[PDB]
């Protein structure tokens, strides 16, 4: 086999220490390229997003060249990649300890020189969540690969050119791609970004970053926690039309409903992120139903203490009970002893008659009140959760789209 | 045997682990690849990953590691380390989360006719589209993808040992079933160079869960609840624990949605059946607590407030709850004139709370035929949506 | 030039210093080598696993005939640095660890004399498994321990003793983990105590063996109890308090099982967290748990008694007669000895009248009656159960404050084991 | 120089450790294989995985390790590191993670007969199948099986280890007195060993080390068995409560309420297999169907008692069976004529009244000979039930042969 | 080119990694040491366990990598493996669950002049003291204690490169403000050897947390509940509802208490202003629905068991209903026996009365103190701590 003698006399002389250019100040281009293959995991709890990409690197090395005429036409061989020079392309903004590739791949070498290198790997990126609209959000994290040891004054990093036009985007496969389930890959962009606060001679002055515009799927939040809190809120508004009895139990609906909605504050607390810069949106409602179900005990409470006043405890006044019924736009002695008690007893239950009256029309006045405050709360922050949107493009500054 | 160590020690006297083990650079290295599958280690929807436990019998002729037997003592059949001969650079093409290629690196059985045989164990963490709309009764179709990375074909050409996977050793998962198990070789062409095929091998498991342990943990509770929702119609209003019964399950509801949360995958792709089951119970508790609500509204309304229209009446009194035969519904001085007055006031009075009294008793007949209607009609609505929830997915298991 | 150069190569290049080769003049001696331990920091003492993580340095001391050079020939170099890759070390390993580590985690450089004493303190993290005592939970106190063996040889080969210092010219084993007062920082959780350190050998196997002799470093590690008391102790203790409360309701208010039914959720939602937050080991229940169950089991004995109360209150003659002897030993001995405090038709009518509110009048004093065989019988059940309840639950958390680590480290060894007093 | 390194010299001038030491062509190697049981860490049920550390004592023979320790300074025995000398590949098998091998790599030791013993320590996670059915009262036939990965019976034979002294087989699982911890949740009722090569692949040969194993389950008997004996005393309680009190509802849906807790909690502790329901499971399962029939016959009772003779009517069978048979049974047993004519209508109204609470009494008699009935019929039901579940439960006793 | 690969030849063809880089060995090497922050990647109260991305910057000289550039055709720096030359033992003294020293070994720039710079990156998992006392609102002192673990001082001296950590490359952490930083450095002496000083450099972080997560989390709904529990006192006790909201706000408390155990660090070492805060309000509610016990036995006391007080009239009925000017409250044979019988009713019925009046006014002015005891203890737990904050 001729690859036996060509690998012989290439790695006679070979030193994997050593950058490949030619003289002084000369900078080796080394064109990038990504392939997410399938998008595994957005872990919010420490903000990592756990991907699988497969990275093409491309540069030119002068030592592996060879005439394809003196050897049987072979044109392309096969290296492991630990016997040759890397350039050290490493994800900066890692969560983890893993900075390098995670499998190490053959890399090809054609007769130029051409070298060509398809690692792939799994990269824990870091990811700042936008808590600001959870769980209708969406997210823009990015992957930043630079060259870990070396600087612009020795290597050159820049984005693939395929057919002329430079390859501005992850390019994901069309067809063997399947979606993550909870996420909606909208823009792809990618970028050669440079710090311009360090000098050129810093190894940090340039890096490569491909970013993930990525909207997250609020099926499962809206089936299993969105929605049965909506209905639980929405029960509260029905204690209103409760009796003001003794078997009414307008306060026990009203303390149970919150008592349901602290079950479900413990159950949201297990999944929103800890980030403290902002207060998602689910908690913003959540925190809305818990006030609105306490002024709705506080008013139940008042209904009970008016409906159930009694000429013995308090005295109805004139000005309240004008106020509340004219503003509704909306051997023989014992006969004559029980007489004046039957009357008594009657005029102090008309009198009661009179609060309850009271009690009916200041719950139909507050009904209309709460129900108009709840559904205008709701309906406020499900439309601001949905009207949050991508940008249209994946920079607000640029025309461009970065779509092949 | 100093056979044996002469044998290795001639045999890897100049051998190159880099170069492909071919006689000519034109030709290629026929690979036999197959995958004997040893247990299912676990299934994850959420990542929608699934770790397997394999062993990768790969066959191969090298032929520079060949002898004759008669001149080394009659040894036929040694054991390399696979660190010193060359190793095809198959990949799991979908890998997940574990390692991409073999790592462990086992010993390897060598012929004198140069045969390599290699059986490395892997935990292949694959990545296969999970279908959650049938749970917990889904069937799930798991590829694992296997490929030469950095060659191709006419260079390292797989082909499969068999048709289909080896499963002799497979023990019992638990959870799920081997429905069927195949092993299909793909080329694919690029446009680039037509006469340079790219060979793949698939193989792709059918696992049906076996869904006895989420009917009996998530299933039989949510239907005991929805069974029990509905009886509160029965209630009568005069007791006070007509609210309490309906908010109380719906406590109960509350809480075990955490046992759902906590078993049931949390996946958005789409709704599974457990979701679906567990909303139409949510809701069917949500319409009853109102229809409760209304109940005991028109139970409590007095009649000085309201009076009661005849049309209302007349169909809740005369024509329903005749047609409920099973239900046993019912269809000379001043101080004597002075006491005179007092009585005849008393009798009045006690005129007047006999009719209100009445006038009440009607409100309650109108509420107890309302109650019986709506608790035949939510029984009816239980059952029919639990039949019409799991029915369609029974019957295509059959 | 560096001289160090020049002594490294005739000390392991010239002389062939083999790695492999226990540093012995003769195969029958026996390296004698040294052991101490300093723990840095205490990480944790998780015991839902039983596993206890800790920061240790650990002090290897011996001797090597072969690294014996000359002081003043090699222009006076006294001390000497050399990595473990090129010297022989003795490979002393944490046998009882629930990790897979058996190891220390740096491999620092180790330190040689003129003489040929080496010395090495490799720094390392250990996840040890010791059994957790849950019996005086939270209360309690655990004995941890970390057994260092050497499995690559015998005792007949190499002899692990516990390392000397020399203090006024007298040798004094060091018996304790060392621990610097200035450095370490206090467990948000845990305290040390005792610290005992001892070398073990058993006799019954013999010296050729490689488990003949180890070196033990015990921890009597006391919890500290403020969080759970804060947490768990006495919300649970009100609420059980509050749960005597349900015999000063009256009757007449619909509350009476209610308000003991939910003290009793609110007590399983506190077993909940106790079993969230304890093992599954089955060696002795532990001190909240027994005290929850017993509390669990006297609320339900109060749910029952709430129950007998309430069908002695709705009792009617309609339904229920009334004995001449219940009546008469309650109403007459428990307030007591508890300190309780045309006209023809129409007379007919009128009298028909009176005789329908005389027998309304009797049903009416028969359910007073009943009211009040229904209130002294709950004031007798709260003189019974709220004084053994507030016993009951002083007694068990006065048992588990009681609970302290005895003074001597060991059950019979009188020497307290401490760095103020060394032995010898 | 110490004669132990030119022994070594000597010893490994030729040496290979990548062949086996068949002294003639066709040989086979013995080795002789035994555990020691340090501590058994855990078994984990919802991997289905039991953790443990183990001492695989290997013993077998090498023709080229021989010397005369006359010819030395009598130096009968060496240690040599592991990775010099030949090593079988004994692996165990059925590991559930990817820990083939062993951990240690401990020293080896050798004779000058050319006997080498080896007694490495490591951490082996194995994964053996859990019968679920008596969980947590169950017993667990755990497995750890250790053969060469690598080499077949043609090559190696295996066998099993001898004592202290060399007469006999061991047989077993040999445990150290000395530096074993006891699992607080775990008993070992059998520890034996054995070869069962196959028949239809004769170059099959392993040798299995079975972990018979009873979990004490007090912990479980603490936390779950005792709060559901007590809510089914409740449940039980329920059906003596009057009527009129008003709290038989509001203590069966709260008991309801704890069993759902209960089973919130039994969730994350039951093991996942859904081969058969675990006792416990059972046992929950039919606490809470019981509890859900105590509500059903609670709203049974209360609606029989709120009956009235303007909304029901009472049927022959119901007075035959509720008032006339089961109460022996259950020991239950019990111008001025204006003002003439108004006494009379008051008089007329009483009777009335009285008429109509007697039927209503009639009715609550009947709810109470239910309610009596009901709680006679619980009582016995629940006690059944309980016991035979807890006689099948206790009968769970691991055999008396393991099967060795 | 293949001037470098000689030159890295020539460098490594006596070079020996195990000996330290001086002329003499009683000199010693200088090393400058700095450190930067990339991100500050957790904290764990629970463990002390501060987890961070650290970027050490490590300059010496060595006498033996040193060349001619216009020997070599001009090259000046180099990069090389971190394997291939000596390296300084920089150990984490205070390390709780990483690695103590570097473990990834880059490439490292090396001059001709024999400067060599080094700039590994690390996770360092810190051991610093953490206090909760302040808990949320708390101010964290963490320390790392970079050291030369086996060489030191005389053989290798090592100094601060600047007197703060360079945090230009800093990520915001989101639930922290790093709000100062700064470095020093330590001779530590002994009494067996006084004349071999022992050096170390200590890098101090006092990082604020941002309380707005356990402000939501926490503080809100044990605010709601503490309201709750105050107004509970304004339901008449004619309704059977008054029990019922006392403990079922009591049950609200007891499962948000889940919450709290599950976002607040489980540390003995002292109670939290969390911790008390949930103390107080679990103390509140029980005392609130303790005298809710015992105002609605004194609502049901019969006339025939108890008799009124003149105490109690007097302090119930006249003086107390004064100044609770808030309040609207107000300041032939059997016909006889019916008539008795309906006297008897009556003035049994106004004794109940005045017991219900009684129970009202209890009510009332214990609603009134509830309130000032709720608003007074959320002010005296939190104000304080605020005032600290704002200044």
């Amino acid at each position: 086999n001729e690859e036996g003698r060509l690998i012989e006399k290439l790695l006679g002389d070979y030193d994997k220490r050593i950058i490949p250019a030619k003289t002084l100040d000369h900078i080796i281009d080394v064109t990038l390229k990504l392939t997410l293959t399938n998008l595994i995991s957005l872990n919010e709890k420490e903000e990592a997003l756990t991907t699988n990409v497969w990275i093409e690197i491309q540069w030119n090395d002068y030592r592996l060249s060879w005439n394809t005429s003196e050897y049987e036409g072979i044109d392309l061989v096969r290296i492991p990649s630990e016997l040759l020079w890397l350039p050290d392309v490493v994800l900066e903004n890692n969560v983890d300890g893993q900075f390098e590739v995670a499998y190490y791949a053959n890399v090809l070498v054609y007769n130029d020189g051409s070298m060509y290198w398809l690692p792939p790997a799994i990269y824990r990126s870091t990811c700042p969540i936008a808590v600001t609209y959870f769980p209708f959000d969406w997210q823009n994290c990015s992957l930043v690969f630079r060259s870990q040891t070396y600087n612009a004054h020795e290597v050159n990093l820049q984005l693939s050119a395929e057919e002329g036009e430079a390859v501005e985007w992850i390019h994901i496969d069309p067809e063997d791609f399947t979606e993550n389930g909870e996420w909606t890959i909208r823009h792809r962009p990618a970028k050669k970004n440079y710090n311009w606060q360090l000098t050129k001679d810093d190894t940090d002055f340039q890096e490569i970053i491909f970013f993930l515009i990525i909207q997250r799927k609020p099926l499962f939040y809206i089936i299993n926690i969105i929605a049965p809190c909506v209905l639980i809120s929405s029960l509260v508004v029905l204690v209103y039309f409760l009796p003001a009895q003794a078997g009414g139990q307008k306060c026990t609906l009203s303390i149970s409903v919150l008592l349901a909605q602290t079950i479900f504050l413990f159950l949201i607390a297990q999944k929103v992120p800890e980030t403290s810069l902002n207060v998602p949106l689910i908690g913003k409602y959540l925190i809305f139903v818990m006030f609105v179900s306490m002024l709705i005990v506080m008013n139940c409470v008042i209904v009970l203490n008016v409906s159930l006043r009694t000429p013995n405890t308090h005295s109805l006044s004139e000005k309240i009970k004008h106020l509340f019924l004219g503003f509704l736009p909306k051997c023989v002695e014992a006969c004559n002893f029980i007489a004046k008690s039957t009357k008594e007893q009657n005029d102090s239950g008309s009198e009661n008659e009179n609060w309850v009256l009271i009690g009916k029309v200041i719950d139909k006045a507050c009904f209309w009140i709460a129900l108009l405050l709840f559904s205008i709360g709701t309906l406020a922050i499900f439309l601001t959760g949905h009207f949050n949107q991508v940008p249209e493009f994946p920079f607000p500054g640029d025309p461009r789209k970065y779509v092949p | 045997s100093e056979h044996e160590t002469r044998l290795v020690a001639n045999l890897l006297e100049n051998y190159n682990k880099v170069i492909r083990p071919v006689e000519h650079h034109t030709h290629f290295v026929d690979i036999t690849v197959g995958l004997q599958l040893i247990q299912l280690i676990s299934v994850d929807e959420v990542n929608q990953i699934v770790e397997t436990n394999v062993r990768l019998r790969q066959q191969w002729i090298d032929v520079r590691l060949r002898w004759n037997p008669a001149d080394y003592g009659g040894i036929k059949k040694i054991r390399l380390p696979s660190d010193d001969v060359w190793l095809p650079d198959l990949v799991l093409y979908n890998n997940a989360d574990g390692d991409f290629a073999i790592v462990h690196m086992t010993k390897l059985l060598l012929d004198y006719t140069g045969k390599i045989m290699w059986t490395p164990p892997a935990i292949f963490k694959s990545y296969c589209e999970i279908i959650v709309t049938h749970f917990p009764f889904d069937q799930q179709n798991c590829t694992m993808k296997l490929g030469i990375w950095t060659y191709d074909g006419t260079k390292v050409s797989i082909s499969p040992e068999s048709d289909r996977p080896d499963l002799s050793t497979f023990m019992e998962s638990g959870e799920w079933v081997m429905k069927d198990y195949r092993g299909w070789k793909h080329w694919v062409y690029y446009t680039c160079c037509p006469d340079t095929p790219y060979l793949d091998i698939t193989y792709h498991f059918i696992m049906q869960r076996i869904p006895l342990y989420f009917v009996v943990n998530v299933i039989i509770p949510c239907l005991l609840f929805s069974f029990l929702t509905g009886l509160v119609f029965y209630l009568p209003t005069d007791s006070g624990e007509k609210m309490t019964l309906s908010i109380s399950v719906l406590l109960s509801l509350t809480v075990f949605l955490l046992v759902i949360v906590e078993l049931i995958p949390s996946t958005s792709s789409a709704v599974p059946l457990i979701g679906k089951y567990m909303l139409f119970t949510m809701i069917f508790v949500i319409s009853s607590i109102i229809i409760t609500v209304v109940v005991i509204n028109t139970h409590h309304r007095s009649p000085s407030t309201h009076t009661m229209p005849q049309w209302v009446r007349k169909i809740f009194i005369d024509t329903i709850p005749n047609v409920m035969f099973f239900s046993t519904m019912k269809r000379k001085n001043p101080d004597v004139k002075s006491a005179i007055e007092g009585v005849k006031y008393i009798a009045e009075h006690m005129k007047s709370d006999e009719e209100s009294s009445n006038a009440a008793e009607e409100w309650k007949y109108v509420a107890m035929v309302i109650d019986h209607i709506l608790l035949c009609v939510f029984m009816l609505i239980c059952i029919i949506g639990t039949v019409s929830v799991f029915a369609g997915r029974l019957i295509e298991l059959s | 030039v560096n001289e160090e150069e020049r002594l490294i190569n005739d000390l392991l290049i010239v002389n062939k210093y083999n790695k492999h080769v226990r540093p012995v003049k003769h195969n029958n001696e026996v390296v004698n080598i040294a052991l101490s331990l300093t723990l840095s920091n205490l990480i944790s003492l998780k015991e839902t696993d039983e596993t206890l993580t800790s920061n240790v340095w650990m002090d290897h001391a011996w001797y090597d005939h072969r690294l014996t050079w000359n002081a003043s020939e090699y222009s006076d170099i006294s001390i000497l640095r050399l990595p473990p890759e090129l010297v022989w070390i003795p490979d002393i390993v944490l046998q009882n660890n629930n990790d897979g580590q058996y190891h220390v985690a740096y491999f620092c450089n180790v330190l040689v004399r003129p003489n040929g004493y080496v010395t090495w303190l490799p720094p390392a993290i250990f996840r040890s498994s010791c059994p957790i005592n849950v019996l005086y939970f939270p209360f309690d106190w655990q004995n941890c321990s970390l057994k260092f063996t050497a499995l690559n040889y015998d005792a007949n080969e190499i002899t692990m003793d516990l390392m000397t210092d020399t203090i006024d010219g007298k040798d004094y084993p060091i018996e304790w983990i060392i621990i610097d007062p200035e450095a370490f920082t206090e467990n948000g959780e845990w305290e040390i105590i005792h610290k005992p350190a001892k070398k073990n050998i058993y006799p019954d196997k013999f010296p050729n063996g490689t488990n003949y002799q180890d070196v033990t470093f015990y921890l009597i590690i006391r919890r500290k109890p403020l969080f759970y008391v804060i947490n768990f102790i006495t919300p649970c203790v009100l609420i059980s308090f509050l749960a005597s409360l349900a015999f000063y309701l009256p009757a007449e208010s619909g509350e009476k099982m209610s308000t003991a039914i939910s003290v009793l959720l609110a007590q399983a939602v506190f077993l909940l967290l106790t079993s969230q937050r304890l093992p599954e080991t089955a060696l002795a229940v532990p001190l909240i748990g027994k005290y929850l169950m017993f509390i669990m089991s006297l609320v339900t004995g109060v749910i029952v008694n709430c129950g007998i109360v309430l069908n002695f209150h709705f009792r009617t003659p309609s339904t229920h007669v009334l004995s001449t002897r219940v009546k008469q030993i309650f109403l007459e001995k428990l307030p007591r000895i508890l300190h309780m405090s045309e006209i023809k038709s129409g007379i007919d009518s009128t009298n028909y009248i009176v005789k329908q509110i005389k027998e309304k009048n009797a049903y009416d004093e028969e359910v007073g009656n009943w009211n009040l065989v229904g209130q002294t019988i709950d004031r007798l059940s709260m003189f019974i159960i709220t004084p053994v309840m507030v016993l009951g639950t002083i007694f068990i958390f006065v048992m588990g404050n009681f609970n302290h680590p005895p003074a001597k480290p060991f059950e019979g060894d009188p020497f307290d084991y401490s760095s103020d007093h060394p032995r010898c | 120089s110490v004669m132990e390194d030119t022994l070594l010299s000597v010893l490994f001038e030729t040496y290979n450790p990548k062949v086996r030491p068949a002294q003639t062509v066709g040989d086979k190697v013995t080795v002789r294989v035994g555990l020691t049981l340090t501590n058994l860490l855990i078994l984990n049920e919802k991997i289905e995985e039991m953790t443990t550390n183990v001492f695989l004592n290997l013993a077998w023979t090498d023709y080229r390790l021989q010397w005369d320790p006359a010819a030395y300074e009598g130096i009968k025995d060496l240690r040599i590191p592991s990775s010099d000398v030949w090593q079988p590949d004994i692996v165990l098998m059925n590991n559930n993670d990817g820990s083939f091998e062993i951990t240690l790599h401990v020293n080896v030791l050798v004779q000058h007969t050319g006997a080498v013993s080896w007694q490495p320590s490591a951490i082996y996670r194995s994964s053996c199948t859990i019968k679920v059915m008596y969980f947590p009262f169950d017993w667990q036939n755990c497995t750890m099986v250790f053969k060469s990965y690598t080499y077949d019976t043609s090559e190696v034979t295996l066998q099993h280890a001898l004592d202290a002294k060399g007469e006999r087989e061991v047989k077993e699982i040999v445990i150290n007195k000395d530096a074993f911890t006891e699992n607080g949740q775990w008993s070992i009722e059998h520890k034996p060993s054995r070869k069962n090569w196959r028949s239809d692949d004769p170059s099959y040969e392993d040798v299995t080390f079975y972990l018979i194993i009873q979990r004490k389950p007090l912990f479980y008997i603490v936390y779950t068995i005792i709060p559901c004996i007590l809510i089914s005393i409740l449940a039980i309680l329920v059906f003596y409560l009057p009527p009129d009190a008003g709290e038989k509802m509001s203590l069966s849906i709260s008991a309801l309420l704890a069993v759902t807790v209960f089973l919130l909690l039994l969730a994350d502790k039951v093991p996942e297999t859904s081969l058969s329901v675990p006792i416990i499971i059972r046992y929950l399962m039919f606490i809470m169907i019981l509890v859900a029939f105590s509500v059903i016959l609670s709203v049974v009772v209360l609606n029989l008692h709120h009956r009235s003779p303007n909304t029901h009517t009472m049927p022959n069978w119901i007075r035959q069976i509720f008032i006339e048979t089961l109460p022996p049974f259950l020991w239950i047993q019990r111008d001025l004529k204006e003002a003439v004519e108004a006494i009379k209508y008051i008089a007329e109204q009483l009777e009335s009244a009285s008429e109509f609470d007697d039927l209503k009494k009639d009715w609550q008699y009947v709810a109470m000979v239910a309610d009596r009935l009901f709680l006679y019929v619980f009582f016995v039901i629940c006690s059944i039930g309980t016991f035979s579940i807890f006689l099948d439960a206790s009968h769970n006793v691991p055999p008396d042969n393991p099967f060795a």
